[PDB]
RNA sequence: UGCGAAAGCAGUUGAAGACAAGUCUUGUCGUUCGUUAAAAUGGCCUCGGGAU
């Protein structure tokens, strides 16, 4: 997951997620959380979605 | 998010005895006949060589006391159980008792016999009484208080008695081994002077030790046999030795994975470790320049670096040793809540691992073939790149100058079995990608010529191995 | 830098108070100061680990 | 010393009102003993202090040092009415029986108030009463015919005579409690004193002297002399069982203590004892009051309650495992 | 309830209806990087069989590791057997033994059967 | 004697429509931001964010 | 009576902070402990204490959101490349068995300008285009650099640069109209040159002046209105 | 399952099982506040 | 694509419609019917007042 800083065009990373990122959102009046949808494309027999709510402050999984 | 996985690149009893790395070699004026360890801290050991006894500091591994009063050759330096006294026997037949660390004063001097006194050992359970065995073939049992007549005079040996042992937990029992090949057990509680019985070794007995309260292990001739007092027959016997086994030592309850060890000298230059818990089977060995006459290992309660000592007839003494802002320190012992969120840094990565982590495929291959690079570690990076699917990718931007380091290793790695299959993959790709450049490069050609000769040589070996394999199947 | 180095300045007169601190006022190496939002309390921490409270009776 | 300056259970014993200081200002709060409320009545003046606090049958009347009595309604969280005496002398004590409200000033002047009419009915001063730190109006019928008053001795006064009736030899120190257990039997305790004297009103003889282990700060009587629980200054609660049945001096039978799991002792600052249940109250953190109900009849003689308090607590985040590895993250492969 | 996801295992608690763990049981490019473009044609090792002893203290896994394409050794599948142990209190299985190419080279382990309680106290298994 | 009953859950629900992008997530966070409501194909789970448990 | 007397500190008191409304005093130092005492003037008992392993405290502060009075937070930093936030809201201060601690350690590309989090301050910034108000954490950089972060999300909002070595800074507020205010960052050089930045306008300089006769400046502070020591509880009180 | 019941999995990832007084008003008001 | 073992053994790709480029010839498909049937320079965080 890449946060592009648009003022300076910089970017912050959160790598090694469980799956490829299908959807991204910033949730909160102050951007407290990031809600991501992960896909886990390794399993071709099915589409395996995992919903991950991260804490914006420290990018730690608040709820998977 | 998960932390990045790290790239994944003998017996425990052997690994422990491997640790006696530091080897110090000393010269003595004559053959070192006996070696003994002080039972108490600092557990200094005494070596009997020529006409003197020298005590070595455990930590310093250097002589700290020298007992040079003996006019003729000395034949023992055994300490008492508490370690204050040491007794020594002389070829003249005089047995002398000195205070350890005080060579000057002589506490007690006894004339056991006119013949040589080869063995002088303190009784382990009783401090007062001292045992002496002489070429007179009588193993007198002395008392320090009574220096004029032995308490008891064991007899019955028809040849030289050079071995004497006290069975632990049996103060009344005494074991003596003679060159007759007989090991005689005596009872000091009774009248004595006649063995309870005799155990036949069939070869001259050169040393007898009591491994446990019921088991005694005697080394004579080319083998050592363990005898059980309760059954009065040898349980086991090992004859791995080539020359005549001379000395043997036993240490129990030390910090090794193995509970107990039996050290045995050989006189072929070998001293080997035997495990009593696994039926006295070989587990370790050392080789020395010449025949070994004495062996010793530091006691169980060494309290410091452990020592293994070997004594050679040339006088050499071999030692192997196993070496053993005012609020910054608060730690919050009085506080309600203690929060610890620090994480230790990951162990240092190598250059090739950093390149793979950063997706530097070409540079990771370069790190593989660098001077002083372990062959196994070179094989991992080649396997990692293949697993990542980056074998052609690592080989695009290359010419003859930077291709030779890979081909040089392939020339040597084709010979190894583990790397043979990997070398075939990498060599197959480089030929498919650099066929044209090879035509215009003369140096690349000869690398392939010698590669073709070696790979042809490997084919013959593999064809050969199949034939022996067919042969082996026919036998079975 | 030194012990008891603390002064209170009246505003807008910009005149340092004379009666306090005194020679007997225990302040130590002043390293932290705080005023309560209301109530006129003054907290002064020092290099010894001691926080001392004073009340300004005017507030 | 305790952060709780004053405290008092309601007559039913289910709510505790306590006064504490925030910075320089006192705040009055009420908590439900049986089971948090963030609402306090704040005194806007640093000088103003609560001298007295008495439950009204949901109102609490607070004696002030300003010389006036504030009737405080807990629900609205505001003072409905303020009874102001003509003088400015601080109120030492107050007591209530229905509409009858009696108080005393530091000037030793008695006053009477009517809650229904909100009027100062009468005020008077009785000679031979130089100091007055306690006032208790005796329960005779449905009217007040006599008052128990004590400063260092104890005296009985009749309202209509406006004169003393009987005097009891009290403690050396100022009297701190003057509760009446039953008819012709009231107990008395003093500041920094370990002795409680039981006096007979009709006669005037010391029936008994109950002796506590340490200084007494509070006192609660159960039923009609059935039991008496006294909070000691050292933080332990003593219970006296049948104090009114050698005979002159009696000691406590049961003792109750609080200690944390780590080992620290937590003092008890107030307690309530109704029929067979005892309520204990202690402070956690700085000023938060915590409670516990127990059946003292079955409790052994020396009983120590054990409570869980934070002490060297390793901080566990719900989002991390023991090793700081995020719960969402997968476990890596290690040979 | 153990689900052998590709190259990993999901431990799922159907009483609570919530996943209790996700553990990688094989080597490969699992979470070292995100595969893009041609790297996305790579096949990680597949956990073909997963079984428990009757006692339940031991986990037996069988893996097939596939070679990359476009190589000489692009058709020599590797078959691996692994034995893991785990104390009941912890949640992570620990690899105790690894057997590479059991039953020979390129010979699949088509069946695994843990032993009954009678033999070895359930400390054995058959591979066929 | 025997009977069948569904016990465990199923996959989380998603707005599985090709055209809509970035609006696939249907799970909603409470106005107090104390719990996350997530629809499954066979139920709706309410997780408490603070304690990380399915409260309802 | 002394505040520490109930539970003493094992090192020097590096920072002190009174809670904006509640009667609590916060203490911090190189002991690595955050002790909170209930200041009544007479007893001063300890509400709670939080040891942070290997996190020396050079400064600490309470923070209350200017809009949501129920949001309560403590920020603490030291000579480290991270900062800790402790959410004290709801019942976390007293009743909770554990502490909700967050570590800020990401500078979003500006790690070179920032070496340590030890010197910092917290202010209120109003996003004028939406009228919403939140808190910001200001830091001191290497080369005149002031890095401003979001208080909750930790995102890097803006950076301000002065010439010379940045020695100290402070925050001043200017109300504009009903429900509006502007945050000014005041930063000073050791030489004595003072910059004033407009944090509501990307932190562009709005005023430059020099301290008359200043040399070897060490500190700068504003007083008489809302500040870190006298914070507001509503917009109208700015 | 090692109990009597059998657990079955259905391709919608569904696991089924086949097997055999003024005080009272004051308290309420205080709670509301 | 089907069966099979991993070895292999059999077989499979067509009709349109729309548009872009050249200038009538070619490509492409966020389009249909049927058949078991490479390449936008773009690489993965931080948490080291007093004595006198």
């Amino acid at each position: 997951m890449s946060l592009w800083q648009l003022e300076t065009n910089s970017q912050q990373f959160l790598p090694r997620l469980n799956g490829i990122i299908i959807d991204c959102q910033v949730l909160g009046p102050q951007g407290n959380y990031y809600s991501l949808i992960l896909q886990m494309t390794e399993n071709n027999s099915n589409s395996d979605y995992q919903f991950l709510l991260l804490n914006a402050s420290d990018l730690t999984s608040k709820l998977s | 998010s998960t932390a990045r996985p790290r790239i994944i690149t003998t017996t425990p009893e052997q690994r422990y005895w491997r640790q006696y790395t530091s080897a110090q070699l000393v010269k003595e004026h004559n053959s070192v006949t006996h070696i003994s360890f002080n039972p108490q801290h600092p557990h200094d050991f005494a070596v009997t060589s020529s006409t003197r006894v020298q005590i070595f500091s455990s930590r310093t591994r250097q002589v700290i006391k020298t007992f040079s009063r003996f006019k003729d050759v000395v034949y023992s330096a055994s300490f008492r159980s508490d370690g204050k006294l040491l007794c020594a026997g002389d070829a003249t037949g005089l047995v002398s008792v000195y205070d350890s660390y005080n060579p000057r004063t002589i506490l007690l001097s006894i004339n056991a016999s006119t013949h040589p006194t080869h063995v002088t050992k303190f009784h382990t359970q009783d401090n007062k009484i001292l045992a002496t065995a002489s070429d007179d073939r009588v193993t007198r049992l002395w008392d320090i208080s009574n220096a004029y007549e032995p308490q008891l005079e064991l007899t019955g040996a028809t040849d030289y008695v050079r071995t004497l042992s006290f069975i632990p937990a049996a103060p009344h029992l005494v074991a003596t081994g003679s060159y007759d090949g007989l090991i005689r057990l005596y009872d000091t509680r009774s009248s004595g002077s006649t063995p309870i019985y005799s155990l036949n070794h069939d070869q001259p007995v050169e040393n007898v030790i009591a491994v446990s309260p019921t088991q005694i292990v005697s080394c004579g001739g080319n083998n050592f046999k363990v005898w059980d007092l309760t059954s009065n027959k040898k349980l086991y016997e090992r004859g791995n030795f080539n020359k005549a086994v001379t000395c043997l030592d036993y240490v129990e309850n030390f910090d090794s994975p193995m509970q107990s060890a039996l050290i045995a000298s050989s006189l072929d230059g070998h001293v080997k470790v035997f495990d009593p818990l696994d039926n006295f089977q070989v587990k370790f060995g050392w080789k020395f320049s010449g025949p070994v006459l004495s062996c010793a290992v530091s006691p169980s309660t060494a309290q410091g670096n452990r020592h293994l000592v070997a004594g050679l007839s040339s006088g050499l003494l071999a030692i192997r040793t196993k070496k053993k802002m005012r609020g910054s320190e608060y730690q919050g012992d009085q506080e309600h809540i203690i929060h610890n969120d620090k994480v230790r840094s990951q162990r240092r990565m190598r250059a090739f691992e950093r390149n793979i982590n950063q997706f530097k495929w070409s540079e990771a291959l370069d790190n593989a073939f660098v001077p002083g690079m372990a062959k196994e570690l070179t094989l991992t990076v080649l396997q990692e790149l293949r697993k990542r699917g980056k074998v052609r990718v690592a080989l695009y931007g290359r010419d003859e100058s930077t291709l030779e380091p890979l081909l040089n290793w392939c020339l040597k790695g084709i010979e190894d079995v583990r790397s043979a299959s990997i070398v075939a993959d990498w060599v197959a790709v480089v030929l498919e990608l650099y066929g044209n450049t090879l035509e215009s490069s003369p140096v690349l050609q000869e690398l392939m010529i010698d590669l073709k000769t070696k790979v042809r040589h490997e084919i013959h070996k593999s064809k050969e191995a199949q034939r022996i394999e067919g042969m082996l199947q026919l036998l079975t | 830098a030194v012990k008891d180095a603390l002064r209170l300045v009246h505003l807008p007169s910009c005149s340092v108070f004379s009666n306090w601190p005194t020679s007997g006022t225990p302040l130590g190496k002043v390293t932290s100061v705080a005023f309560s939002p209301s109530g006129g309390l003054l907290a002064v921490g020092n290099e010894q680990g001691k926080v001392r409270l004073w009340k300004l009776n005017h507030y | 010393d305790s952060p709780v300056l004053q405290s008092a259970y309601d007559p039913s014993g289910q709510y505790l009102c306590y006064v504490t200081v925030a910075l320089d200002k006192q705040r009055v709060g009420v908590q439900p003993t049986q089971r948090w409320n963030e609402n306090f009545l704040y005194l806007e003046d640093s000088k103003l202090k609560v001298t007295c606090l008495k439950w009204v049958n949901v109102a609490i009347i607070l004696g002030m040092n300003n010389g006036e009595i504030w009737l405080y309604s807990v629900l609205a969280n505001e003072v409905t009415y303020k009874f102001t005496t003509g003088n400015s002398y601080e109120i030492k004590d107050i007591d209530l029986m229905g509409n009858q409200l009696w108080c005393i000033d530091s000037s030793d002047a008695f006053y009477q108030f009517d809650l229904l009419q909100f009027k100062l009915l009468q005020h008077f001063r009785i000679n031979n009463c130089v100091q007055l730190n306690k006032l208790t109006i005796v329960p005779a019928g449905d009217s007040v015919a006599q008052l128990l008053v004590a400063s260092h001795s104890i005296s009985l006064i009749d309202i209509e005579e406006k004169k003393v009736v009987m005097t009891f030899p009290g403690h050396v120190s100022p009297v701190s409690t003057l509760q009446v257990i039953t008819n012709e039997f009231f107990i008395s305790g003093a500041e920094g004193d370990r002795f409680l004297n039981v006096y007979d009103i009709h006669s005037g003889m010391t029936k008994c002297v109950l002796v506590a282990e340490s200084d007494i700060k509070e006192l609660s009587h159960s039923g009609q002399a059935d039991s008496i629980a006294v909070t000691t200054e050292d933080g332990s609660l003593e219970i006296f069982v049948d104090p009114l049945v050698g005979n002159k001096s009696k000691k406590s039978s049961k003792k109750i203590q609080i200690v944390s799991k780590d080992g620290r002792k937590v003092p008890i600052y107030n307690a309530f004892i109704n029929k067979d249940l005892l309520n204990v109250s202690w402070l956690q953190n700085a000023t938060m009051p915590y409670f516990k109900n127990l059946q003292w009849r079955e409790i052994p003689n020396e009983y120590t309650v054990e409570i869980s308090l934070n002490w060297n607590n390793k901080n566990k985040s719900a989002d991390r495992d023991l090793h700081g590895k995020d719960l969402a993250s997968a476990t890596n492969y290690v040979e | 309830l153990y689900f052998p996801h590709i190259s990993a295992v999901q431990i799922f608690d159907f009483y609570k209806n919530e996943q209790v763990n996700y553990q990688y049981l094989t080597s490969g490019v699992n979470n070292s990087m995100g595969k893009v473009r041609f790297e996305l044609n790579l096949q990680d090792p597949i956990i073909t069989d997963l079984k428990f002893t009757k006692d339940g203290q031991w986990m037996i896994t069988y893996e097939i590791e596939y070679p990359p394409n476009d190589l000489l050794s692009s058709k020599d599948l590797t078959h691996i057997l692994k034995f893991w142990t785990k104390n009941d209190n912890e949640t992570n299985w620990n690899l105790k033994t690894k057997v590479i190419n059991p039953h020979g080279i390129s010979v699949p382990i088509t069946k695994i059967l843990p032993s009954p309680r009678s033999v070895n106290n359930s400390q054995g298994c058959l591979t066929a | 004697q025997y009977k069948l009953s569904v016990v465990s859950g199923g996959k989380p629900a998603l707005n599985n429509l090709s055209s809509v992008t970035g609006n696939k997530n249907i799970a909603r966070l409470s106005q107090d931001q104390r719990n996350y409501i997530i629809p499954f194909n066979n139920q709706i789970k309410v997780y408490s964010v603070e304690t990380r448990q399915c409260v309802k | 009576k002394d505040a520490n007397a109930s539970h003493p500190s094992h090192s020097a008191i590096q920072s002190l902070s009174f809670h904006p409304s509640k009667p609590l005093l916060l203490t911090g130092g190189y002991d690595k402990t955050l002790r909170i005492y209930h200041i009544d003037g007479k007893t001063n008992h300890l509400v709670t204490s939080l040891h942070l392993v290997g996190s020396p405290i050079q400064t600490c502060t309470f923070y209350t959101s200017l809009s949501n009075q129920n949001q309560q937070n403590i920020f603490t930093a030291g000579r480290r490349r991270y900062m800790h936030s402790w959410d004290l809201s709801l019942e976390n201060l007293t009743h909770s068995q554990t502490a909700k601690i967050e570590k800020f350690s990401r500078l979003y590309g500006h790690e070179s300008t920032q070496r340590s989090f030890e010197n910092f301050k917290v202010a209120h910034l109003q996003n004028s285009q939406t009228n919403s108000v939140h808190g910001i954490v200001l830091l001191q950089g290497n080369n005149g650099w002031i890095n401003i972060l979001h208080s909750t999300s930790g995102l890097w909002l803006m950076g301000c640069k002065i010439e010379g070595v940045i020695t100290d800074f402070c925050i001043d507020y200017q109300p504009i109209s009903r429900g509006k205010f502007r945050t000014i960052l005041i930063a000073v050089n050791a030489y004595g040159e003072v910059w004033e930045f407009d944090l509501n306008k990307n932190g562009h300089v709005i005023r430059r002046w020099k301290d008359q006769g200043g040399v070897g400046i060490t500190k700068i502070q504003v007083g008489g209105g809302t500040t870190t020591t006298c914070p507001a509880l509503q917009i109208s009180k700015i | 399952n090692y109990d009597t019941d059998f657990i079955f999995l259905d391709i919608e990832s569904t696991l089924g099982v086949v097997g055999t007084s003024n005080s009272d008003i004051f308290a309420e008001q205080l709670h509301k506040l």
